[PDB]
């Protein structure tokens, strides 16, 4: 249905932060 | 597919499906004589069933099998480590 | 013949032919726990500390039962202000006597209390223990754990179900399933935990091979040769080294910044420091038993004592005449001894400037030292003429033990954490392994190349030996080969090579793992 | 001429010719204790003795200072038997609490291994079909939560040596979550491990901003039933 595609899109979204949040030793990016 | 194994995890519920039918082929061989998902499992099979195989003939009958090879960590198998490190 | 001599000579003598520790260790268990339990066993804390205040005022010990009611008063300054101002004969403390506390639990849970105060009975377990089997009554019931959003508690509150009278009793359960939103066995558990344990017992080896170990390496550049001794705090957070330059260096093993007390030092970023004073050359570091002092020993002859939450020099010991060689803390960190060129052994309290034992009868210079587990007791090898280890009573002072059969320069001893054998090392490659009680040798180890073996160190349960060495690499070995199932010594276990790094120090964690450090010469 | 073969097997070289069977590589004392404790633990007889019994095989497990040439036996049984059992909640529930007993052990080097352990939990939070009326579910669901309880353990203590554990874990937690096809016992499992594994600030950050949508495709019509 249609709901793939904005479900899809959050996903999107929410993977593009999700990208940036961690550090190299696992800790918070708190910057 | 390669780059998801950076990313992603994936469930062991259609491993015994892959080795039972990777059995049945290999048998009937000897006797003759989403997307993503899809495509990450045709990529893996053969190498999920060999790994499954190996790990049910460990423990047949729940009893640690005293004939089968043990567990033990080489050097080979850590530099295919490392290049998949150096990969990601 | 010596027999004959030692015959004669004994012939011709006339020698004929409290609550405050059962509760942190709960409180350590139930925050090591999974979360889905602590709802549960939290419900424990409360009742354990009052009863427990209770029997102090009862045996007239009104002392500790102050310092008990003020230590554990911040932990519920939040919910029990009410009760612990009362408490600081009323009627509640005759109801709280008369009518035994309920304490519902599940079974796996129960189980798992049971078994953990069983494997902890004489560290605290046997008080916990005796109170609840007293004063408390653990209604066990097999449902599972219950949280405000748990499954239970969510299924009980959509379908409208009533209490439970084993859970209807200073949180309650009550309060998370009220719509405002069996008995006990303890000692016939504890005899049942007991039997059942025994039936897991592992009672031998055959056949098979040794163990497998790992090893984390830290290697220190740009030294020119100047690093003297090496030495790694108890808890593998800090490392000191001592020089040719008369300073020794201090760093923390994870990079963090360094702490200091004094208001100046507030916030200070630095993860190294620099411990100055010395006159020589500094040729031994140890930690006491987090570290808070350090001791030093020089070719000037002092040694020397440092706070390490301020960084400066507290003492100074003058009781050695020349260079002293090595210095170390004893098992608990009071007593030490040190040791040197005058072939003498001196034992230290660090409450007194002179020391408390001197032990003489070496005829050379003393080059390694050693503690017994128990505290009592004092290891020394003395080189040259005289190649022999002598055990030491610290309560006479006087000899014990000979210890005869090196033949090269004596490295290294370590005792192991039984108090039954003891290792040396020379510069000949060997490893004496001895029985201490019967006072013989056990057997030898070979291997390492020749240079010296600085360091040795035993595994939690003394089946296992590492050793590193100026040949750059790391052994391990095996104490006792297994049973027949029916150059180097077959008793070795693994061998590791360095990257032109010769070993200076090599310690055991509580796991299959290790710890060594060296200095990198790339020439 | 007494030194063993199988010890050039355990330095790895790659000249080696010989392979080492189980039998020359671990005692016959630990293959028996490993076989008694697989014994214990696997019963589901009711009775009380057997309850006691497989208690204190768990207590042994968690307890015991001699166990380090069976922990990747331990690791590959536990894989096993998830794969092969998916259709018992018992077992299941057995194999959870015996992954739980062996992270506890402190004798134990076990960051090597931290994503081996990771992967059969994962399989008990979000497997679309868990066992073959109320108790089924109550079963289910307190499995569920105990697998991710388990997981959140396993992220806090490993997650240092095992760099990208954390994103990942969480990265499939979320991909499972953002899903309306999925039925609800797998979205409940998701948010908990989404919980267990990112922390306050991976719900602050990627699950609040979505809710406004989440509510209205998907919770609408299952509160409409």
């Amino acid at each position: 249905d249609h709901r793939r595609a904005l479900f899809a899109d959050l996903f999107r979204r929410a993977d593009e932060r999700l990208n940036l949040l961690f550090d190299e030793r696992g800790e918070y990016n708190l910057s | 597919a390669k780059r998801s194994f950076h990313t992603l995890f994936y469930t062991l519920e259609h491993d015994r499906t892959a080795m039972l039918e990777q059995q049945q082929l290999e048998e009937s061989e000897k006797q003759l004589q989403d997307e993503a998902y899809k495509i990450w499992k045709q990529v893996t099979k053969k190498d999920r069933a060999l790994i499954a195989k190996e790990r049910y003939q460990l423990f047949a009958n729940n009893k640690l099998n005293v004939e089968e090879p043990a567990l033990l960590r080489t050097k080979a198998g850590m530099r295919r480590f490392l290049k998949s490190r150096r990969e990601a | 013949n010596l027999n004959q001599i030692v015959t004669d000579y004994l012939k011709k003598k006339g020698f004929t032919r409290k609550y405050l520790k059962a509760f942190l260790l709960l409180k350590n268990w139930i925050d090591n726990n999974l979360d889905i339990y602590k709802f549960e066993l939290r419900k424990l804390l409360w009742p354990v500390f009052v009863y427990s205040y209770l029997e102090l005022v009862s045996q007239g010990y009104v002392d500790d039962a102050k310092h008990l009611l003020e230590t554990l008063r911040s932990h519920f300054e939040a919910v029990h202000q009410d009760q612990l101002a009362l408490l600081d004969e009323n009627h509640t403390t005759r109801l709280y006597r008369e009518n035994k506390y309920r304490i519902p639990l599940n079974q796996s849970l129960s189980g798992n209390l049971f078994h953990f105060l069983e494997r902890e009975a004489d560290n605290g377990g046997a008080t916990i223990i005796y109170i609840l089997q007293t004063h408390c009554s653990v209604e066990t019931s097999a449902r599972g754990p219950i949280e405000p959003y748990s499954f239970e508690a969510i299924y009980r509150r959509a379908r409208n179900l009533d209490l439970d009278e084993a859970d209807a009793h200073g949180v309650t359960n009550r309060d998370v399933l009220d719509t405002s939103a069996r008995a006990r066995d303890v000692v016939m558990e504890m005899q049942k935990v007991r039997e059942n344990r025994d039936r897991f017992v592992i009672e031998g080896r055959t056949g098979g091979i040794g163990i497998p170990v790992s090893a984390c390496m830290f290697t220190f550049h740009n030294t020119l040769g100047t690093v003297s001794c090496m030495d790694f705090s108890n808890d593998h957070k800090l490392v000191a080294v001592g020089t040719m330059d008369s300073y020794i260096r201090v760093w923390s093993l994870d990079g963090k910044p360094l702490k200091s007390a004094l208001e100046n030092e507030k916030n200070l970023k630095v993860n190294n420091r620099k411990l100055i004073g010395h006159s020589g050359p500094v040729y031994g570091v140890s930690f006491s038993d987090s570290s808070k002092l350090l001791l030093s020993c020089s070719a000037d002859g002092q040694i020397r004592l440092w706070s390490l939450e301020i960084w400066a020099c507290l003492c100074i010991y003058k009781a050695h005449d020349g260079p002293v060689f090595r210095v170390l803390w004893g098992p608990h960190g009071h007593y030490f001894a040190s040791a040197g060129w005058d072939k003498t052994v001196r034992v230290f309290t660090q409450d007194h400037a002179s020391a408390v034992r001197i032990m003489v009868g070496h005829d050379t210079s003393i080059s390694a030292l050693a503690w017994h587990p128990n505290g009592t007791y004092v290891f020394s090898a003395s080189d040259e003429m005289d190649k022999s280890i002598r055990m030491w009573s610290v309560i006479t002072g006087n000899c014990v033990r000979i210890f005869t059969g090196h033949t090269h320069y004596i490295t290294a001893l370590e005792c192991a954490h039984n108090g039954k054998i003891l290792a040396s090392a020379d510069t000949g490659g060997n490893i004496f392994i001895w029985d201490i009680e019967k006072g013989t040798l056990i057997k030898k180890c070979r291997g390492h190349g020749k240079g010296g073996i600085p360091s040795l160190s035993f595994s939690a349960e003394s089946n296992v030996l590492v050793s590193g060495g100026l040949d750059c690499t790391v052994r391990v070995w095996d104490i006792e080969l297994p049973a027949d199932p029916n150059q180097i010594t077959p008793d070795q276990i693994s061998a590791f090579a360095t990257k032109k790094t010769p070993v200076l120090k090599v310690r055991f964690t509580r796991m299959n793992l290790i710890v060594a450090g060296g200095c990198y010469d790339p020439e | 001429p007494g030194a063993n073969p199988a010890l050039a097997a355990l330095a790895g070289n790659d000249n080696v010719s010989f392979r080492p069977s189980v039998k020359h590589v671990i005692s016959k004392e630990l293959i028996l204790y490993f076989d008694k404790i697989q014994a214990a633990i696997l019963d589901d007889d009711p009775d009380e003795e057997k309850m006691r019994l497989r208690q204190a095989a768990l207590e042994s497990v968690r307890s015991d200072p001699g166990l380090h040439q069976l922990l990747p036996y331990f690791v590959n049984f536990i894989t096993n038997q998830v794969t092969h059992h998916l259709d018992d909640l018992f077992i299941l529930r057995q194999m959870m609490e015996l992954a739980e007993a062996v992270v506890q052990n402190p004798t134990l080097f076990i960051d090597p291994y931290a994503s081996a352990l990771a992967a059969p939990v994962l399989t008990c939070l979000m497997s679309r079909k868990l066992g073959k009326i109320d108790s089924t579910l109550r079963e289910q669901y307190s499995l569920r939560e105990l697998a991710a309880s388990l997981l959140s353990m396993i992220a806090r203590k490993y997650g240092a040596s095992n760099a990208l554990l954390r994103p990942k874990l969480t990265r499939t937690c979320l991909k499972h979550f953002l899903d309306p096809t999925r039925p609800p016992a797998v979205l409940f499992g998701a948010i908990s491990g989404v919980a267990a594994s990112g922390g306050p600030e991976a719900v602050r950050v990627l699950v609040l901003p979505n809710l406004k949508t989440f509510d209205s495709a998907v919770l609408q019509p299952l509160r409409e039933k």
